[PDB]
């Protein structure tokens, strides 16, 4: 885009339009994000898919925005926890996960 | 892979380093703890003068140099020392460059903060590295046996130790540290042994003994009508060969050494012994959280590779727990290296890396970052 | 049939629940009214994470959990950890489904409008019962005795009322609440068995003060000349065997704990005693009832079982009470279910089915309709 108002020479200013959808994927993928907690728990030789839900949310939940526990019902067939990704929120159901 | 591969493991002992790579299933090291200092000047045919010799070399030419041990007791006391032996870990033994390299090292149960602080300053400020990690040792025991909570008699070379912990937090006021191990147990060995008829006079005689005491010795259960049967002499003896022919026979103080463990008093020892000292700090815990810590009596170390081990210990704390509980030793068979083997599992693991110190954290926070 | 087997009763206290089918002559589940939320994360071998305990798993595991107490002083404070208390009672306990029975309730003495259209609000809405009907505590007991006017001492776990019933309706302003009962008394015996020279150390300790309190303790009859009995010291003496062998005497202190419900100033309690108590709400009464009263003193509650309790409120009450008056301290041995028992029997009643409320009249009135 940025070219175009270049080439011409009109003038306007935006900020990058991917930074919208940084804030989802930190939480996925940096380091104290889901698949951390995720793959650190694979560690730990006696937990448990409950285990992993609780730390998962003591450390994302109210400090997170992105991070959401969940609508239950609509068409939904249990809890977990909500992303809020660019397409919408989703309902994940954590179990076998580990 | 950028750090899966790359994340190291180094387990610092009072008698033995284990070290390799996170992702392992056993220490891709295992090494002497010692620094030897040449008590006069000359050289090896080929090399150049040497200052200083680490690990086995010190031990192989330990008539030419002055030997000393790092760790005393589990803590380090030398600290040129130490980053001599870290020098040696990394770019001799695992022949890798630490600067592109996560850490993960283990210090003892209550081991003072300004250590944590200070190794974590050598690491970072001498090492480079990008990003460490203190873990304390009966924690990765208890969690490489698959576990969060439950109570480590944890026994090496020069410490014994009780860490009660409970979801993943040591007890820091229920732990208890019993200063005798199995450096203390090959020396009691030594003279029941020379006591027996003999002579342990070169070197060569000295380093076996220890040898010994790991292949033969044993903890029986009932230690008493053990005894009594070494009298009737039944075919309980057993005779080990020496570097030469030298057949030399052990019968009976084979298990008149870990009997050591239990009964200190056989060697001068005034504290109390391994089973009271499990159960002592277990009465020295929350009483709801006593159940659990009975049930999962983890052990491991050198010391506790003992055959028979468990068995004593198991019945040695049923009878002195109320009837009401369950009692459960679990002594696995690497235990030996436990502490390593749930270094490499926790950092390897996929949630791990959120807790790594990087050098960010350092650069900007001190050392106190990592002190927790 | 449908419902005559089909009737449940549940009677909601400060310490216990007590539970069972109308037309049983006891009841079928007794337990405490706690619920524990687990301080660590964690789990039993075999079994999965939960969320919480009530019951005896909460007083079993207290050493891991937090407990709590749902009703305080027979009031219902957390209505969270009482619908908990509830699911437990009928899905666990007595295994049934409550959807397909009729659940008797009780309420305590002045219980708030609200509160009584609330536990209709969670029955109804969440349990989702046939029907359902709260009856007042003092009241069944009264009438599990025959009668249908008396005044009712009742002394349980957190709370002592007096509630003067006339043909059946409790009277508001006679009813007197004193908040001291078994819980307060098994903390001040605590402390002078302590003060006689002992420790209740261990959770094994207190936890059986509370059973010396129940099979030991006495309510004697002139307790001015059982002290001086004491001193001469006869074959008064009382010693209980502890967990272990521990053989602890209580001699005196036996009575002295029960001579706290006379004398609440035992216990810094400025408040005047039980006998005073049952005495004021009847002259607070109307006068051409209180003959009636006064002939029907009936006791109900845990607390009210220390032999010889009666002997001690008939005569404190006769030398209150005018001369022309007969005095009658009622006390039978089921006592510590005469709320439960007085529901069953109500329940079970043939007469009773028509003041049952229905889901027609709920659906139909709102909360309003069973309140009255």
């Amino acid at each position: 885009e940025q070219e175009e108002y270049k080439k011409e020479g009109i003038e306007w200013e935006f900020i990058d339009f991917g930074m919208d959808l940084a804030a989802c994927i930190e939480l996925i993928e940096k380091p104290m994000g889901i698949f951390s907690i995720l793959e650190e728990e694979c560690m730990f030789p006696k937990a448990t898919d409950t285990s992993f839900k609780n730390k998962l949310y003591d450390e994302h939940l109210g400090k997170s925005n992105n991070f959401q526990k969940p609508k239950p019902a609509k068409g939904k067939a249990e809890a977990h926890f909500s992303l809020v990704h660019y397409a919408g929120t989703v309902d994940y159901n954590i179990s076998g996960w580990l | 892979d950028e750090d899966e591969t790359t994340a190291l493991v180094c387990d610092n002992g009072s008698g033995l380093v284990k070290a390799g790579f996170a992702g392992d299933d056993a220490p891709r090291a295992v090494f002497p703890s010692i620094v030897g200092r040449p008590r006069h000047q000359g050289v090896m045919v080929g090399m150049g003068q040497k200052d200083s010799y680490v690990g086995d070399e010190a031990q192989s030419k330990r008539g030419i140099l002055t030997l000393k041990y790092p760790i005393e007791h589990g803590i380090i006391t030398n600290w040129d020392d130490m980053e001599k032996i870290w020098h040696h870990t990394f770019y001799n033994e695992l022949r890798v460059a630490p600067e592109e390299h996560p850490t993960l090292l283990t210090e003892a149960p209550l081991n003072p903060k300004a250590n944590r602080e200070k190794m974590t300053q050598i690491m970072f400020e001498t090492f480079n590295v990008p990003a460490m990690y203190v873990a304390i040792q009966a924690v990765l025991s208890l969690y490489a046996s698959g576990r969060t909570t439950g109570i480590v008699l944890d026994s090496g070379d020069g410490v014994t130790h009780n860490v009660p912990i409970y979801e993943g937090y040591a007890l820091p006021h229920a732990i208890m540290r019993l200063d005798l191990a199995g450096r203390d147990l090959t020396d009691y060995l030594m003279k029941i042994l020379t006591e027996r008829g003999y002579s342990f006079v070169t070197t060569a005689e000295r380093e076996i003994v220890r040898d010994i005491k790991e292949k033969l010795c044993y903890v029986a259960l009932d230690f008493e009508n053990e005894m009594a049967t070494a009298a009737s002499s039944s075919s309980l003896e057993k005779s080990y060969e020496l570097p030469d022919g030298q057949v030399i026979t052990i019968g009976n103080e084979r298990f008149r050494c870990p009997e050591t463990l239990f009964q200190p008093s056989f060697i001068g020892m005034e504290s109390a012994g391994i089973h009271e000292t499990t159960y002592n700090s277990i009465m020295k815990c929350d009483i709801d959280i006593r159940k659990d810590l009975y049930a999962n009596n983890v052990m491991s170390g050198g010391t506790t590779m003992y055959p028979g081990i468990a068995d004593r210990m198991q019945k040695e704390i049923t009878a002195l727990a109320p009837s009401t509980m369950k009692i459960k030793i679990i002594a696995p068979p690497e235990r030996k290296y436990s502490v390593w083997i749930g270094g490499s599992i926790l950092a390897s693991l996929s949630t791990f890396q959120q807790m790594w110190i990087t050098k960010q954290e350092y650069d900007e926070a001190g050392p106190s970052i990592v002190h927790r």
